[PDB]
RNA sequence: UGCUGUUGCUGUUAAAGGGUUCGUAGUUGAACUGUGGGCUGUGCAGG
RNA sequence: AGUGUGGAGAUCGAAGAUGAUUAGAAACCAUUGUAGUCCACACUGCAAACGAUGACACCCAUGAAUUGGGGAUAUCUUGAAUAUCCUCAGCACGUACGCGAAAGCUUUGAGGUUACAGUCUCAGGGGGGAGUACG
């Protein structure tokens, strides 16, 4: 929305005030952690894992049942993505844009959007290098 | 109510009306501020001597919110019933 | 209409005049160089 | 973006008082906002107020009596030694007879008269009268 | 304003005057509404019209009647109607309560041009529809005169202090409401009594 | 001095940038399509007397069968709209009057 | 001979209204200037002409010249009025402006800078009056400073009864019609400012016309 | 509008230094061009030798021959 | 004839508000029973039992022929 | 001389918002770790 | 608009040609017509490039609308659309405070400012000379 554009959209989740899991949820915390690790082992990033647990298994919030966030569980089990999920998706979008622009050299709008995406990638990589979530000398190759 | 010397004399030229709805001082040249006298009713429907007076600041009249304020005043004063 | 009183000629033609003047001065100096 | 929660809150209160409201919702809240509100309350300039907990930066509903003329924040929070109180009162207050400059001091947040009584300086937070 | 200091319900709605409100179509609300009259509306009916709850309507009628009765000199209260459907009801209300009256076009400068003759200084003003009686209300705001109005749903409530939600267009509704106001005001005085129904007949209250 | 809040055109500040021009129906001058004065004209091919004479001689046309009309969307530059009196200068108070339907 | 034409004038003639404070308290307009002559003692209402200048309206044969007169009225003890009138001749404008000035009288709240001993000497809080581009700001001053102001606001403040005040001006102050009215609006605003001394609630009292309705009936 | 930051002193100093040059009087006071072009060289008076007496016609709407000397 | 309280709003006013415009924000979604499985009211991830629901822009559409009961909390 | 403006200016039409974005120094930047308690006397405390 | 290299070349059309008009007419009008107008590739970086109104953030009155997506519960076709209400986001319109030298602006501020402080940034300081000279 706000970064890189005039979008002012407000759509988002509103987490509940009452944080305790519903009484009809009879899945133990260890089983939820096992589900999270099994989903990760099938190549699912934390967002998608949370969405499957919410849609199909009645787990509104993993943190409210297990006490831990999904990426924390994956880190404790050696399953966390090598590079953070949002940076992975931004890099993938930039790569697809560059592949498209290889043939479509006059798509100037896609060139503009690619500039925006790459600036976003550099700002995020800067953040993740600072909090030691990335190596130094991690380089985004176009 | 108002200014005083150290000697105890009230030195304010006059004490302007302070509206019970807006809590603002009524100016000398307001000319739209009004006072309404609402009569008290005895055990039966007859009107006795005493009356209730309320003041509305002129700006509240100009903005069309005077009826609402008088409604809330008469609800507070027990003049007008809140519900059925 | 659509505008207020200018000081002299129409400003766009005054600018064109100054342009031709600059081109001539540039030519003169390139001659002397 | 929002950079000063206190300035936002005080602008909201001043707008509500100027437009004659009896209640105003403040969002977001913080400890400094609560202390400023309490200083205004101690001198009768606002009525009762309620802090709503949302597991985030909360919200405040302030009950307004008609006594408050204007409240505002001073940005940046300038340093004020004990000898600068007269200057600030001359500059930002309607008169020497009433109105308060609020300061944050190492003895806590307070108005200028109480701070001068404790012989402490600090940073200027705002004013009200 | 049916509440009294003694707690008695002498001024409450007796259900012997309510069916008159329902009868003369005193709740149909012009299919248009204003923010100031959102409070007095109970809801929307079929055919796309609003209805005025009778509780608040009667409470404001009582408040207006008591305000009128608080005036010692009935000539100090002027009642006006720019619309032609109110002129006869205006005359009847004045001739039964003693209030001053004026119908038809309002002459600008009536309340402000001191030296012009026909210049009057009423203490209270009662108008039939604030939109059409706008000039009288505008003049009143310059001379500290409060305004009681019979207000429809789309009423501009600028300088009106006691608004009575009603039907401002039906001949029968205007006549009915003015007769009700006259009856209540006379009941606040000792001139008539609560037990005995008033002798005055309301058909002649209508215009023409 | 701004004469009009809309600056004589139907193009609000943040709606669009460029509106492609059209040729004035009368003079050919290029005019942004929003700004130009557009009228849709339904015109009889003949006046009443010519229509009566032609209908008298026609097995096709008569009271049962109407004769065809002309249909034209006409867009004018401001000068040509004013000169042909399809639009006139108005007093300042009357300039804000907008008609949405044909009258 | 004064024959009143309004209810307030009739009450003032009948002596049942004894001060301008009663009129001020109920915000009633003053339509007859003789009310102010009656309610203020003899020789205690000072007047002065502030400015007279011509104004011209262009005509098909030349131009028409009229004169605008600005009059100040006050008792130097907390009452001030400003009148401005136009007339074909200077004397007519002067007389009309005197009457209008008497009509527009207003109360002025006076206070203390520091310690409250003696009579009020300064304005009780900072005020600003604006007219056109001209804004006049009045700031409370200690005793002995006098009126630190340009001559026109100085004269008006002297007629109002303010003895010590700091003054600042902005805009085109040479537009004296605007400067006079800006000073007047600054002074008129001293009684609209809610001070902690006025926090206590008041009993609302009936108007003079309400309480003397029977007298005005005859 | 202006910057307000508590540690924004350098911006304000640079801004005032840059904008002070727009004041004609300040610029004339802090430059050498006027003093160079001024025949008195910044002095209040100057001594000279009279070259010739000349008559300078006064500007419209006035009409006179103002007596001057070339020095 | 009642002044609204900002701290204690009426249910009519609060019911109209956007989930993040409420006095205290909270979810619009819920879980429902449809073996018996638990389905998110706003599921988008192709829930299965055969698909039990179809994703949309808002609430997912439960397939016809299966019974649905909303769960508490 | 608030016509150099930190206090304290102006920028729709008077002089003055860069054609639009991106962006590095710079400036600026959301909450939160926190109500001390008992005892007697005293106060137009208040519901 | 203009520049370079290829291409294109219907229309219109700077330059120019011819005919009118006129005191003259290098113009407007008429008939033409080169460069252009169109495309690819590479330059140029200027517009009344305008809302003559910098970006981000907060508060802010009323009525009828409109575009997209959602939520809840009368009509038409056989899911689509429509109806009533609510909601988030967007371009706006009419008639409140308040502001402004005024014209005007007004939840789309030019309002919330001498009762002058949310943050950053660009520009201006009488008219010309002049956006000229020099580098
Ligand atoms: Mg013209
Ligand atoms: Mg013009
Ligand atoms: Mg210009
Ligand atoms: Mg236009
Ligand atoms: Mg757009
Ligand atoms: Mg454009
Ligand atoms: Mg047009
Ligand atoms: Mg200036
Ligand atoms: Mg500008
Ligand atoms: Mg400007
Ligand atoms: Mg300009
Ligand atoms: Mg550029
Ligand atoms: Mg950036
Ligand atoms: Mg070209
Ligand atoms: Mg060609
Ligand atoms: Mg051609
Ligand atoms: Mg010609
Ligand atoms: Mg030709
Ligand atoms: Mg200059
Ligand atoms: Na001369
Ligand atoms: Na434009």
């Amino acid at each position: 929305v706000r970064m890189h554009g005039n979008g002012r959209g407000k759509a988002s989740s509103a987490l509940p005030y009452r944080r305790t899991p519903p009484a009809w949820l009879k899945i133990a915390s260890r089983n939820v952690v096992k589900m999270v690790c099994k989903s990760s082992r099938k190549g699912m990033m934390p967002s998608q894992i949370g969405m499957e647990l919410r849609d199909s298994m009645g787990i509104a919030q993993v943190k409210n049942v297990t006490g831990r966030k999904i990426l924390r569980i994956l880190k404790h089990n050696g399953l966390a993505p090598e590079i953070p999920e949002d940076l992975y998706f931004l890099v993938k979008r930039a790569t697809q844009m560059r592949k498209h622009l290889e043939r479509h050299t006059t798509d100037r709008d896609t060139k503009y959007r690619l500039i925006l995406v790459e600036s976003r990638i550099h700002r995020l990589a800067r953040y993740y290098k600072r909090v030691k979530q990335l190596p130094p000398t991690w380089k985004y190759e176009s | 109510i108002g200014m005083f010397n150290e000697e105890g004399e009230n030195v304010d030229l006059y004490i302007p009306r302070k509206c019970h709805a807006t809590t603002t001082l009524i100016e000398a040249h307001d000319h739209a501020a009004v006072q309404i006298s609402i009569a008290n009713v005895g055990p039966n429907g007859v009107i006795n001597g005493t009356t209730t007076t309320l003041c509305i600041a002129g700006y509240l009249r100009s903005q069309g919110e005077s009826d609402h304020a008088i409604n809330h005043i008469t609800i507070d004063r027990g003049i007008m019933r809140i519900k059925t | 209409g659509t505008v207020s009183r200018p000081r002299g000629m129409r400003p766009k033609w005054h600018k064109k005049r100054i342009k031709r003047l600059k081109l001539r001065r540039r030519r003169m100096r390139q001659r002397s160089k | 973006t929002m950079m000063s929660v206190l300035a936002n809150a005080l602008r909201t209160i001043a707008s509500a008082e100027r437009r004659g409201k009896r209640q105003v919702l403040i969002r977001p809240s913080s400890k400094v906002v609560v202390k400023f509100l309490q200083v205004m309350q101690k001198h009768g300039y606002i009525g009762e107020f309620e802090i709503i907990d949302d597991h985030r930066a909360g919200k405040i509903v302030v009950n307004l009596n008609g006594r408050l003329n204007k409240c505002g924040a001073i940005c940046p929070r300038f340093d004020c030694a004990t000898t600068d109180y007269e200057k600030w009162m001359k500059n930002i207050l309607p008169s020497r007879q009433f109105g308060f400059v609020v300061l944050t001091t190492s003895l806590g947040i307070m108005d200028h008269e109480e701070a001068r009584s404790r012989n402490t300086g600090g940073k200027v937070l705002g004013f009200f009268y | 304003m049916s509440a009294v200091e003694s707690g008695s319900k002498v001024l409450r709605m007796k259900e012997s005057d309510a069916q008159k409100l329902l009868a003369m179509r005193c709740h149909i609300g012009t299919r248009n509404q204003s923010s100031a009259m959102k409070k007095y509306i109970y809801g929307r009916t079929a055919e796309g019209s609003h209805i005025i709850d009778v509780h608040m309507m009667w409470e404001k009628l009582i408040l207006a009647a008591r305000v009128i009765a608080a005036v010692e000199n009935p000539k100090d209260v002027c009642v006006c109607s720019s619309r032609l459907y109110g002129t006869r009801a205006i005359y009847k209300f004045s001739q039964h309560v003693g209030t001053s009256f004026h119908g038809g076009r309002f002459i600008p400068g009536t309340f402000t041009n001191q030296i012009q003759k026909k210049f009057v200084q009423p203490r209270v003003l009662v108008v039939t529809d604030p939109r059409t009686d706008h000039q009288a209300i505008r003049e009143a705001s310059l001379v500290n005169i409060p305004v009681i109005a019979l207000c429809d749903t789309d009423a501009p409530l600028e300088y009106v202090d006691i608004a009575i939600p009603c039907n401002n267009r039906g001949i029968k509704s205007i006549g009915m409401m003015y007769w009700l106001l006259a009856r209540e005001v006379l009941r606040l005085r000792g001139t008539i009594v609560r037990s005995v129904p008033w002798e005055e007949k309301v058909d002649l209250f209508f215009y023409r | 001095t701004t004469k009009r809040r809309n600056h004589g055109r139907s193009k609000p500040a943040h709606s669009r940038g460029r509106v492609k021009p059209i040729h004035c129906f009368n003079c050919g001058r290029l005019t942004p399509k929003d700004k130009a004065v557009g009228r849709f004209v339904v015109r009889r091919m003949l006046d009443a007397a010519s229509a009566r004479d032609v209908a008298e001689a026609s097995p096709v046309y008569g009271a049962n069968f109407p004769m065809p009309r002309l249909y034209m969307k006409q867009r004018f530059c401001i000068a040509c709209a004013i000169h042909s009196r399809t639009v006139r200068a108005r007093p300042v108070g009357n300039r804000k009057i907008r008609y949405t339907k044909k009258v | 001979e004064w024959v009143p034409c309004t209810k307030l004038g009739r009450l003032v003639k009948a002596q049942k209204v004894t001060s301008l404070e009663e009129i001020f308290l109920f915000s009633m307009p003053i339509k007859e200037h003789q009310i102010v002559d009656t309610l203020i003692a003899e020789g205690q209402l000072h007047d002065e002409m502030m400015k007279i200048y011509p104004v011209q309206k262009a005509t098909s044969a030349g131009q028409r010249t009229r004169f605008k007169a600005f009059n100040v009225v006050g008792d130097c003890d907390g009452h001030i009025g400003i009148g401005a009138r136009v007339g074909k001749e200077v004397s007519l404008a002067i007389r009309a402006s005197m009457i209008a000035a008497k009509l527009n009288i207003v109360p002025v709240r006076r206070g203390y800078w520091g310690n409250k001993i003696g009579e009020p000497h300064t304005i009780p809080m900072k005020v600003t009056g604006k007219c056109g581009s001209v804004a006049v700001r009045l700031v409370p001053a200690p005793r002995g400073t006098g009126i630190v102001a340009a001559p026109v606001p100085k004269k008006i403040l002297e007629f109002a009864g303010v003895e010590d005040v700091y003054t600042s001006s902005r805009g085109k102050t040479r537009t004296h019609g605007n400067l006079i009215m800006a000073t007047f609006y600054a002074l008129r605003k001293t009684y609209g400012f809610l001070t902690p001394d006025l926090w206590a609630d008041t009993e609302p009292s009936r108007d003079p016309t309400d309480e003397h309705a029977e007298l005005l009936a005859e | 509008t202006k910057t307000n930051g508590q540690n924004a002193a350098r911006k304000l100093v640079r801004l005032r230094c840059r904008n002070r040059w727009a004041d004609k009087g300040w610029k004339r006071a802090h430059t050498f061009s006027a003093r160079k072009a001024n025949p008195f060289g910044g002095s209040s008076h100057a001594k000279g030798i009279v070259l010739e007496k000349i008559g300078v016609g006064a500007k419209q709407p006035n009409s006179a021959i103002r007596k001057c000397v070339r020095v | 004839f009642f002044d609204a309280d900002l701290s204690y709003p009426t249910v009519r006013t609060e019911r109209m508000k956007h989930k993040r415009r409420r006095l205290v924000q909270g979810p619009n979604s819920y879980f429902m029973d449809v073996q018996v499985t638990v389905v998110y009211s706003h599921a988008t991830t192709s829930v299965e039992c055969k698909k039990l629901c179809r994703p949309t822009g808002g609430k997912a559409l439960l397939v016809e022929g299966c019974g649905y009961r909303r769960k508490p909390d």
